[PDB]
């Protein structure tokens, strides 16, 4: 049985009404439907137990609901401390499954994210590799999509991103994209730039830096 | 399902 | 108090088999079922296998079947979880957790109690500790506006790192990414710090960067360019 939770990302306002959704490729026997919540570093909570029941200690503005393979969780009012993961996880067989979760993040204004490209220092350069660093300081929405340009070359294949969590303080997301060269390569060159494509982005933003200026 | 066999011996642990 | 201890963090090689511990204090032991569950680095959880302490009835995850190994010490309320075949889609983090107890202790079979957790990290690469590289302020900083520096921490073994400014004194503004897995096998991040530009001049920035497995401590001072 494969468990399918819906949607992938819910952008809502604290206050508002959150809405869930979880379906199974088949029937799930007995209502065997459980909503875990989890916060980035601890072990997930068991928001619901048996589609609609609820343990002690869980707050009454958790609620599930549904039937044979269409299952709901509803948060009636969005506090502070209820955005997080969640999954929900089918146990009527001898093999539980679980979700792929749901990501219920903060809803706010579309925010540009503030660009910065960093070359390689020196002392990095002496040890034979060469990392260029893009950096896209709080932002909103997280997806952003950053592409790096070595004398206007398209790389693909030599760039990490890693996001911070949202923060607590302005719900923005922080992005940090890392191009890792050989000093040969990185010497064959002299223009380097990261361009990033963002909604809260008119045209998509080009930050570079000419190799020894 | 063996996610039910504690409740069994709940059941008869009761009983 | 109904708690779950479980063993410390450790490194395995590949191929090799681990057994992860799970103390159980506080609650009922043999009649209650024990799970399981494993959750990688970016990814949901996973159920692996569950017991029943009482006569051992044992159910493990059909992917995991032929190895995995689940256990119980009654004696003294433990669950065990042997894995063994380790490759690199092992390294995760193994959770065990105790189902709950309802209306004169109905098993709900739903996950309740968990474990603090314990991080796996499959991988050959010896422990190394980080080289730090500044990520100096640019010298076209908005004047009279943000600039923005930071520290790379790159190449290093295993997790974790720990990273502060100016000892602990600059907090405001900080982001250090999440580690990132390169292709090398070894770790990297990044933290940087957004700073008025007045300051780049007069203030000094230094990152503080602390890798516990290798025994490392580097701080290292970021000026502009």
């Amino acid at each position: 049985v494969v468990m399918t939770q819906s949607p992938g990302t819910l952008s809502l306002s604290p206050g508002e009404r959150a809405t869930l959704s979880c379906r199974a490729s088949q029937s799930v026997s007995g209502g065997a439907l459980a909503w875990y919540q989890q916060k980035p570093g601890q072990a997930p909570r068991l928001l619901i137990y048996d589609t609609s029941s609820r343990p002690t200690g869980v707050p009454g503005r958790f609620s599930g609901s549904g039937s044979g393979t269409d299952f709901s969780l509803t948060i009636s009012r969005l506090e502070p401390e209820d955005f997080a993961v969640y999954y929900c996880q089918q146990y009527g067989t001898s093999q539980s499954t679980f979700g792929q979760g749901t990501r219920l993040e903060i809803k706010r204004t579309v925010a540009a994210p503030s660009v910065f490209i960093f070359p390689p220092s020196d002392e990095q350069l002496k040890s034979g590799t060469a990392s260029v660093v893009c950096l896209l300081n709080n932002f909103y929405p997280r997806e952003a999509k950053v592409q790096w340009k070595v004398d206007n070359a398209l790389q693909s294949g030599n760039s990490q991103e890693s996001v911070t969590e949202q923060d607590s303080k302005d719900s923005t997301y922080s992005l940090s994209s890392t191009l890792t060269l050989s000093k040969a390569d990185y010497e064959k060159h002299k223009v380097y730039a990261c361009e990033v494509t963002h909604q809260g982005l008119s045209s998509p933003v080009t930050k570079s830096f000419n190799r020894g200026e | 399902n063996w996610f039910d066999i504690t409740n069994w011996l709940w059941y008869i642990k009761k009983k | 108090e109904v708690q779950l201890v479980q063993s410390g963090g450790e490194v395995k090689r590949p191929g090799s088999s681990v057994t992860v511990s799970c103390k159980a204090t506080g609650g009922t032991f043999s009649t209650l079922a024990f799970n399981w569950v494993r959750q990688a680095p970016g990814q949901g959880p996973e159920w692996m296998g569950g017991i029943v302490p009482l006569f051992s009835i044992v159910n493990y995850g059909q992917k995991f079947q032929g190895r995995l190994t689940i256990r119980a010490d009654k004696s003294t309320t433990t669950v065990f979880l042997d894995l063994s075949g380790l490759t690199s889609a092992d390294t995760a983090t193994y959770y065990c957790a105790r189902e709950g107890e309802g209306w004169f202790g109905k098993p709900l079979r739903a996950f309740e109690f968990w474990g603090q957790g314990t991080v796996i990290t499959v991988s050959s690469a010896s422990t190394k500790g980080p080289s730090v590289f500044p990520l100096a302020p640019s010298s076209k900083s908005t004047s009279g506006g943000t600039a923005a520096l930071g520290c790379l921490v790159k190449d290093y073994f295993p997790e974790p790192v720990t990273v502060s400014w100016n000892s602990g004194a600059l907090t405001s503004g900080v982001h250090t990414f999440p580690a990132v897995l390169q292709s090398s096998g070894l770790y990297s991040l990044s933290s940087v710090v957004t700073v008025p530009s007045s300051s780049l001049g007069t203030q000094t920035y230094i990152c503080n960067v602390n890798h516990k497995p290798s025994n490392t401590k580097v701080d290292k001072k970021v000026e502009p360019k």
